[PDB]
């Protein structure tokens, strides 16, 4: 008895008709026994060939997570379904999330599968789930319900969030919660047994809310106050080469595209013959002074860099060998709002996809907190490589944006 | 009396209508067999006649089919497949013998007439109207329109695909004892049943079926093996591909080439050693259809490699998943691998290759890891699980290669096999200057307009060198002052040029590349001992940069 709410398309665009991709004998079991359960519960129905619309669907499980959780790929479909900014059903973001202590994220997703789906608009969600060897023609499905990933439904449920919450949110005025996608973002600044403690009473606040109308037991835990930024070093080294200044040359002519205040003509002056690159040249009186009004404005922030909400987010990343991993995220080139270096992360010294996917999972959480979008990745990485692998490290409930790139590191400009 | 298969709902185009096409020119031997046909067709309730009120029409027309005296009709029902929506197509992939475990009992069955056995959808029956001339459009001629799936369009492939398979979906479920492959009106039924059970579950199938409108006639009915299924012949413990034909004509054109090289693919699965490298060369360019390619040496020497594995006939064997995969590469030259997959010694479930020349600079570590990657994608569709691979690279190679590299890369679980050629990497920069060794500055430039340039070198030692250079580019000239600084230098060299295009290049360790330049270079690479590249920007005023820039500019 619950009314739909109605949705729509972007003007001039057509559903989403993404192959399926192939998938491993474990996961086609996970989806055929959940989507066994889901129609059953009549979350999702059968469709047929007449609706020309597919989405792909694998599996996946969380972080210290043994069991399966459905994953839809609904990238295409959020980007062309309507802006619910406009519709005024878009989530607000909260600049204090990223202050606090300590922050859980909570996977509400389960609780779409309450609210129905316009009619209308249910043909867009359709999927199907192949099976080993093609035994079988693709099993074709549609969603009934608010599908978990879909953009559209944390919008069209925040109405009902904001009520579960309420007598949470007035008991604990200090605690903040934002919603993204399938997520809960909970942070405070309590301490941590305190904190631990608060979560476990949202979700029996959860369960009240679950008696009366993957599972909801899991949760991460964050700690934005720590987290901390990887600027741009210029090395001390005591005697220099001239391989040393030529490296400095280039990286501080690289760096003049982000500070304009660099000057590299003093130190060019040491280079003034042709010399062999072992050759040790001292600094002149000149060029020290410059080396160090050089690390000064290195130290001090980019003018006129800020964050535009009406700007999508790009990240880049580059892989420094021996596990080391550094990373840029900027809306306009050149006016970077944070950069950052992971190191020893899963996969460290035998596996590079899984460092990278682990180092895209941390990127794009860190970039819902703090500014409440995903940013568009250029991933250093060969497409085939990718495809074939990177499914079999995700681990979060979202999928964002990539493309892929060449860019040899002619200098080691985020890494020494 | 028959069970009705609901119809599928089926749309146009939005804002489009139906097909209006005139009948083509049509012979009379043409015009005369198929007004024999029409009338059938309406008998049997697959076509109804009325007309006047239905302004659609779709051209009708007739070819012999193969080798046989009869007469087939076929609707060019191209204009309705463009203003019919689109479907999404069910049948992903296409089943591989080798994902077949081994069965006690086997079936192999057909569906009689598949598409016209299905109702078309009440409201999009009068678009598929046609027309045919009467005698030589004399008189005014009989109007149809249909009533099932009809062949050559769009939707009746989905259509059918989709109903087969929720007939289907009762039996499966309550006789999980059976396995049953369908493709398209075709049925593989196996079980560990005995004969007689078998016999009699696929009987209990044969009438289910006959419920819904759907014969199985005996012709089709395959009892005895070998069973003849999507193109091989599976006997109970080893399967084989069909015969193959290869052309064997003296003078080749562009497109019995063509047939031959998709013959060799075909043949690929099962037959360990194909090559087709230099078979598809020869049809590199705008070669038509019809012109005489003469045979290089090299093509004829791999067409005659191909017989020879191909005289022998081989067969592969089936599934076992209590057994792990073992997939094993090995290299064959000129970028061209082959692979076999097994699981136990010398008995392959199947087999394949790997040929594709991807970028004009590469070398054997990238092609491998793309070969790993193609041979894990196989596999996961035919058995659902990645393989154990058995590479010719040892660990220490591929160690280096993938810790050095600044892409990210990965190989799955994997083990050494001593299977020569191994692939190793020729040449490996060193990370940090070379005391001691001479250090080049390189620059080149090249005149945009009249494409003259210069590169040279100048050197810490005083050693200096300007070539001219004539049709070129300020690339190649980049690179050939990388060349010259490699010819000229000793076993150990610093070289220091502002070219990110050649550095970008040459860090990537290409062991071959369609640029001569590029392979004149890597054969220097590969003959000194230690060598150093450096980049420094351009017109910064730096050391030798600055000099070795006027030289080749001005
Ligand atoms: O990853 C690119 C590859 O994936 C496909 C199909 O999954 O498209 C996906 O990747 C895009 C980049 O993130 C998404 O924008 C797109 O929506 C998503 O489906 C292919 O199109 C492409 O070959
Ligand atoms: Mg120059």
């Amino acid at each position: 008895p619950i009314e739909t709410v109605p949705v729509k398309l972007k003007p001039g665009m057509d559903g989403p008709k993404v192959k399926q991709w192939p998938l491993t004998e474990e996961k086609i079991k996970a989806l055929v026994e959940i989507c066994t359960e889901m129609e059953k519960e009549g979350k999702i129905s059968k469709i047929g060939p007449e609706n020309p619309y597919n989405t792909p669907v694998f599996a996946i499980k969380k972080k210290d997570s043994t069991k399966w959780r459905k994953l839809v790929d609904f990238r295409e479909l959020n980007k062309r379904t309507q802006d619910f900014w406009e519709v005024q059903l878009g989530i607000p973001h909260p600049a204090g999330l990223k202050k606090k202590k300590s922050v859980t994220v909570l996977d509400v997703g389960d609780a779409y599968f309450s609210v129905p789906l316009d009619e209308d608009f249910r043909k867009y969600t359709a999927f199907t789930i192949p099976s080993i060897n093609n035994e079988t023609p693709g099993i074709r499905y549609q969603y009934n319900v608010l599908p978990q990933g879909w953009k559209g439904s944390p919008a069209i449920f925040q109405s009902s969030m904001t009520k579960i919450l309420e007598p949470f949110k007035k008991q604990n005025p200090d605690i903040v919660i934002y919603q993204y996608m399938d997520d809960l973002y909970v942070g405070s600044d309590l301490e941590i047994g305190q904190h631990r403690t608060k979560i476990e009473e949202l979700r029996q606040h959860l369960l009240r809310w679950g008696l009366t109308t993957p599972f909801l037991w899991m949760g991460y835990e964050l700690h934005p106050d720590k987290w901390t930024v990887q600027p741009i070093v210029l090395p001390e080294k005591d005697s220099w080469t001239v391989n040393d200044i030529q490296k400095l040359v280039g990286k501080l002519n690289w760096a003049s595209q982000i500070y304009p205040g660099i000057k590299v003509r003093q130190l060019s002056k040491l280079l003034r013959g042709t010399k062999a690159l072992t050759e040790v040249i001292p600094l002149t009186e000149e060029a020290e002074l410059e080396l160090a009004e050089n690390r000064e404005i290195l130290k001090e922030p980019v003018h006129g860099v800020y964050y535009d909400p009406s700007k999508d987010l790009i990240a880049e990343i580059q892989k420094q060998g021996q596990g080391q991993w550094t990373y840029q995220i900027y809306q306009e080139p050149f006016k970077n709002l944070k950069t950052g270096k992971y190191a020893r992360m899963r996969g460290a010294h035998t596996n590079d996809v899984k460092q990278l996917t682990e180092a895209v999972q941390k990127i794009t959480t860190e970039s819902i907190v703090i500014w409440g979008k995903t940013p568009k990745f250029k991933l250093p990485i060969q497409k085939e490589t990718w495809e074939t692998w990177w499914t079999e490290y995700w681990q979060a409930t979202w999928i964002p944006e990539w493309e892929f790139v060449n860019t040899p590191p002619l200098v080691k400009l985020w890494y020494q | 009396p028959i069970s009705p298969i609901e119809t599928v709902p089926v749309k146009l185009k939005p804002g489009m209508d139906g097909p209006k096409v005139k009948q083509w020119p049509l012979t009379e031997e043409k015009i005369k067999a198929l007004v024999e046909i029409c009338t059938e067709m309406e008998k049997e309730g697959k076509i109804s006649k009325i007309g006047p009120e239905n302004p659609y029409n779709t051209p009708v027309f007739a070819i012999k089919k193969k080798d046989s005296t009869k007469w087939r009709k076929l609707v060019d029902f191209r204009e309705l497949n463009k203003r019919t929506q689109d479907f999404w197509e069910v049948q992903l992939g296409i089943p591989h013998p080798a994902g077949l475990k081994k069965k006690k009992s086997v079936t192999v069955l057909d569906v009689g007439d598949a598409y016209f056995s299905v109702p078309l959808d009440e409201d999009f029956r009068k678009y598929t109207a046609f027309t045919i001339p009467s005698i030589n459009n004399e008189t005014p001629g009989i109007r149809y329109q249909y009533n099932v799936l009809p062949q050559g369009w769009k939707g009746s492939p989905a259509i059918f695909q989709s109903s087969m398979t929720k007939i289907l979906e009762p039996f499966k479920k309550q006789n999980p004892d059976i396995v049953i492959y369908q493709y398209m009106d075709d049925l593989y039924v196996g079980s560990d049943l005995e004969i007689g059970q078998h016999r009699t579950k696929i009987e209990e199938l044969r009438q289910h079926l006959l419920r819904w409108g759907l014969t199985t006639p005996d012709k089709k009915h395959q009892k005895e093996p070998p069973f003849l299924w999507m193109g091989y012949e599976l006997h109970p413990d080893k399967w084989t591909v069909q015969p193959i034909v290869l052309p064997e004509k003296d003078s080749w054109t562009v497109n019995d080439i063509q047939k031959l090289v998709g013959k060799l693919n075909w043949a690929s699965q099962i037959y360990p050693g194909i090559k087709v490298r230099q078979l598809s060369k020869l049809l590199r360019g705008t070669k038509a259809l019809t012109e005489v390619i003469p045979l290089t040496e090299e093509a004829e020497l791999e067409l005659a490699e191909n017989r020879e594995i191909l005289k022998e006939p081989v067969h592969g064997v089936y599934y076992d998943p209590s057994k792990d995969l073992i997939a094993e590469i090995q290299k064959q030259g000129q970028g061209q691998w082959t692979y076999q997959i097994y699981q136990e010694p010398f008995k392959n479930l199947k087999t394949g290759k790997y040929a594709r020349m991807r970028g004009a600079h590469t070398n054997d570590v990238k092609q491998l890891t793309e070969a790993v990657q193609k041979i894990t994608t196989e596999s996961i569709v035919i058995w659902g699980k990645t393989p154990k691979f058995k590479l010719p690279i040892q660990k220490e190679t591929w160690e280096t290669w993938w810790t050095e590299y600044w892409q990210a890369t990965w190989i799955p679980e994997w083990e050494f096999v001593n299977t020569p050629p191994l692939v190793k990497l020729w040449y490996q920069l060193e990370k940090e200057p070379i005391v001691g060794a001479e250090t080049f500055y390189v620059d080149g430039a090249a005149n945009r307009e009249t494409k003259l340039g210069k590169a040279g070198y100048v050197t810490n030692k005083g050693r200096q060198k300007v070539v001219p250079l004539t049709n070129t580019t300020n690339q190649k000239t980049e690179l050939q002052a990388i060349y010259l600084a490699l010819q000229d230098s000793g076993l150990e060299v610093n070289i220091v040029t502002n070219s990110q295009y050649a550095l970008g290049i040459i860090q990537a360790q290409p062991d071959k590349s369609e640029s001569e330049l590029v392979n004149q270079i890597i054969e220097q690479l590969i003959k000194k001992e230690k060598v150093y590249l450096a980049w420094v920007p351009a017109h910064k005023g730096i050391g030798g940069n600055e000099q070795v820039d006027k030289l080749v500019s001005a």
